[PDB]
């Protein structure tokens, strides 16, 4: 038994759902799909996700028990259904090639005792509202329709809307759909969508041309898009949960450590506020400069997803300390302020420098515009 | 990518609000729907017994473009009502989060709260007072609208008691009554509520959010209520840049609001602007704010228009009636002269989108807007890029200069009349000191 959850979409979803369950319909599309086994070193880990994905074989299972849903909690399941007959071949044409589910399919595997089981408070709900099986579809309709609307909140999007917020890659698409949609949720990493976004960019692994180099309409294609890809399968599906874990483990230690020493050296400096502001802004740019966030991201990157790889390297944004916590304890906050701007910012010449271009003192220029009020009466002090 | 790593600075914040709303409160303290009634039946706040209606706070703060808003984001692993103090407050956050994920129309805390038109129409604080949380003063000031809405409220239950009971014969149905009912307020399904930019709200306006969200708790029986949990207002906004007295600094300022809301353990600071890219500006802007001295240094760099001749494209920020003096010229003068010429304005209508005409000139209707000509006050929140002040001396505040230079991304568009920094000019500092002891306070969390 290989448990699956299954994000399913339809060309609303709630209205052929609800007709789905009623026994009264349209194909669906496995648009992202997890797949976990019950019942561990991360190496097993990798090892165990590996081996249920696989190269050739859609999923290694001979049993499957697939929770359809669709989107606190980003997705909540709908029906559940299972896979033991040869019918076991449209999940893996499903999952593996894309190709939509029938409907007859999803009845003859539609189990009903686990789908109504997750939604008998829900009849109960709407019968109540009436009073003040599933098929109270067929008078008072909008009411349900309605209903399940709110209840499954943003379930019913169009296809450019999984394809703009989640990713203009493939990469993206695949693994940020599954992970922050399914894995975050059954598997930590309570973290933003541009979170797991930016942990996917550093998924620096293996690119491979696409055989049928194509991208974009509406809802037949992003599944082909998607269930075909080469992330969607292997050591990269595998491991990409296990790797956001270990990026935000290597983050989360440096960012930590650092804020400890801001922390205290900001609740221990008995000092002017000049030098406070001063020092806390020099504080947060010699930790958390772009040059140095582009280090720490380099060093926290991988390259092969297997943990027993890690291309990544330990990282030197924390131990980049020495340069600025000399705090031991013009002023030297100032001072580094400032070798330091002229980096970062530019070097700002000098007055000499253009007294030099000027050799208006002298120059005939000083009422060449001073003595030039030209009607509006640099200029008109006591006009940035 | 690179401009984000400030993300594993908003963690722990969520992780204190995760830990905030939990709370469940004792029996004892929590407010019985009975208070409610005698409030619509009290004909004068002279008659309101004193009674502390719970809640608690994170606040959240900074200038503008530091990113404040990345947190309201980032609130979307919990469940929260997201809400803002000003329709376009509110359809900005709208546009802002309803660009990374799901987000549901985003109103102001008028549309939750209650807040209706026979509202508005009222004038208020005319009934006197003379700290504990023991709050009375606040709805003493707002009586008028607390009065009405309690009314109303009262004149029009069992949406939420029915599912109880049907529980009780076999708490589960009670939360699915908002997915069965349309309308009942939001306020009915979280006690996380998040007001973006809380500086627009008047100081009593937090007590009256308190007030009708344990209204609407108790009139419905929600199962929040019952299971004694307590309001959770994370109030962002900028206190230095938004101005009575504002709810961010009645809540910085006020010492048992500072000390019941536990703030130094509750409070995040956002320190950075990724909108200025040049150093000088930078320096100007964080003294600003934060009190530092002004020295002649920073002068020199302000030191580095009312004839609508030769700026186009740019607007100029007035106090009340210059603007409707300029604006007038401006149509007056384009008559000899790309545009013609045909309430919140003076009058006539300039072609610059406002182009087309007919009467839905490009639209319902006549009032529109026009981004020319607009005063200081109104100029806070809207971010610009087309800036050229105009200060009147003998009533020049600092609060004024740094709202009015700081609309703007970069100081290569910035123009005004005199120096600020030059001129006799009104120092605001108590909320510069707190801010800066906040910052110097272990507890607080700092996000670059
Ligand atoms: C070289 C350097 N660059 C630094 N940056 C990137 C910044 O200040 C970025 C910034 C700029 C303005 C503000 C602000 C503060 C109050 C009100 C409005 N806006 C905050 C943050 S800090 C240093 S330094 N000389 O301390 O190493």
């Amino acid at each position: 038994p290989v448990e699956v959850t299954a994000l399913y979409a339809t060309d609303c979803v709630i209205t052929s759902s609800i007709a789905l369950l009623t026994n009264s319909a349209e194909p669906v599309y496995i648009f992202s799909y997890d797949a976990y086994t019950h019942t561990p070193t991360e190496q097993d880990r990798f090892e165990e996700s590996r081996a249920l994905y696989q190269a050739s074989g859609g999923l290694n299972g001979d049993s499957f028990r697939v929770t359809f849903c669709l989107l606190r909690g980003r997705t909540r399941p709908m029906f559940v259904c299972r896979f033991e007959r040869d019918d076991v071949a449209a999940l893996q044409d499903a999952l593996a090639h894309g190709t939509p589910l029938q409907p007859d399919h999803i009845a003859a595997t539609l189990d009903a005792e686990a789908t109504f089981a997750l939604h008998a408070n829900m009849i109960l709900a709407l019968t109540v509202a009436i009073n003040n099986l599933t098929t109270l579809y067929v008078h008072h309709e909008v009411r349900v329709l309605a209903a399940y609307r709110r209840a499954y909140y943003g379930s019913a999007q169009s296809p450019f809307w999984f394809l703009s917020k989640f990713g203009p890659d493939e990469k993206s698409l695949v693994l940020t759909t599954r992970y922050y949609l399914l894995q975050a949720q059954r598997l930590t990493a309570t973290y933003d969508l541009q979170a797991i976004k930016d942990i996917c960019a550093t998924y620096a692994i293996p690119h491979a041309p696409r055989p049928d180099t194509v991208s974009a309409t509406s809802f037949a294609a992003i599944t082909r898009f998607c269930c075909t890809s080469q992330y969607a399968r292997g050591a990269a599906a595998a491991g990409f949960p296990l790797y956001v874990e270990r990026r935000i483990a290597a983050d989360v230690r440096e960012t930590s450590a650092l804020e400890k020493f801001i922390t205290h050296d900001r609740s221990c400096l008995r000092v002017s506020d000049r030098e406070f502001i001063t020092y806390i802004y020099l504080a947060h740019f010699e930790c958390f400069s772009p040059p140095r966030l582009a280090t720490h991201l380099r060093a926290v990157t991988t390259h092969d997803p297997n943990p027993a790889a890690s291309t990544e390297q330990p990282s030197p944004l924390g131990r980049e300390a020495v340069e600025q916590f000399f705090c031991h304890v013009v002023s030297f906050f100032e001072r580094k302020a400032s070798r330091n701007a002229l980096e970062h910012f530019g070097r700002r010449e000098t007055l000499t420098e253009v007294l030099g271009r000027y050799n208006p003192d002298a120059g005939g220029t000083v009422e060449g515009f001073a003595s030039e009020l030209l009607g509006r009466i640099c200029v008109s002090l006591c006009i940035d | 990518f690179l401009n984000f790593t400030s993300m594993h600075g908003v963690q722990p914040i969520l992780k204190r609000i995760r830990e905030l709303s939990q709370q469940q409160l004792d029996g004892a303290q929590v407010p019985h729907l009975q208070w409610f009634r005698d409030v619509a039946a009290l004909e004068s706040p002279a008659g309101l017994p004193l009674r502390e209606f719970p809640f608690a706070v994170y606040l959240i703060t900074g200038n503008a473009g530091s990113g404040k808003s990345t947190c309201v984001q980032t609130i979307e692993v919990l469940d929260c009502v997201v809400t803002g103090a000003t329709r376009i407050a509110a359809q900005n956050m709208y546009a802002k989060l309803s660009g990374a994920f799901l987000s549901r129309p985003i109103n102001t805390i008028f549309h939750e709260f209650g807040f209706r038109g026979n509202h508005v129409q009222a004038q208020l604080g005319q009934y006197p007072y003379t700290a504990s949380l023991e709050q009375r003063r606040d709805l003493t000031y707002y009586w008028e609208v607390i009065l009405d809405l309690t009314k109303r409220a009262l004149a029009a239950r069992n949406e939420f008691r029915a599912l109880a009971a049907l529980e009780r014969t076999l708490g589960a149905l009670t939360r699915l009554a908002p997915a069965t009912h349309g309308a009942l307020p939001a306020f009915t399904r979280s006690n996380v509520i998040v007001i973006d930019e809380a500086g627009l709200l008047g100081r009593h306006l937090l007590t009256a959010v308190v007030y009708c969200w344990w209204m609407i708790n108790a009139l419905y029986h929600t199962p929040q209520y019952a299971a004694r949990l307590r309001p959770v207002l994370v109030c962002v906004g900028s206190p230095t840049q938004t101005a009575s007295e504002n709810v961010l600094t009645y809540l910085i300022c006020n010492r048992t609001l500072r000390e019941y809301a536990r703030l130094s353990y509750s409070w995040a600071i956002f320190i950075n602007n990724k909108r200025c890219v040049e150093h000088e500006f930078g320096n100007l802007m964080k003294v600003l704010e934060y009190g530092l001295p002004i020295t002649e240094e920073h002068m020199q760099f302000v030191d580095r228009i009312t004839n609508p001749a030769n700026l186009p494209g740019w607007t100029r920020l007035f106090s009340h009636k210059e603007v409707s003096a300029y604006m007038a010229k401006l149509h007056a003068y384009l008559k000899v002269t790309v545009v013609f010429t045909l309430q919140d304005q003076d009058a006539t209508y300039v072609l610059n989108t406002l182009m087309g005409y007919t009467p839905y000139v490009v639209v319902v209707n006549y009032g529109i807007s026009s981004k020319l000509a607009m005063t200081i006050t109104r100029s806070q929140g809207l971010s610009l890029d087309k800036v050229a002040i105009c200060f009147t001396p003998g009533n020049l505040r600092l609060n004024s200069a740094y709202v009015a230079m700081s609309r703007t991304t970069s100081s290569e568009f910035l123009r005004m009349n005199l120096n600020p920094l030059r001129e006799r000019h009104e120092r605001d500092d108590v909320i510069s000191e707190h801010i800066l002891s906040a910052l110097r306070d272990p507890n607080v969390v700092i996000v670059y």
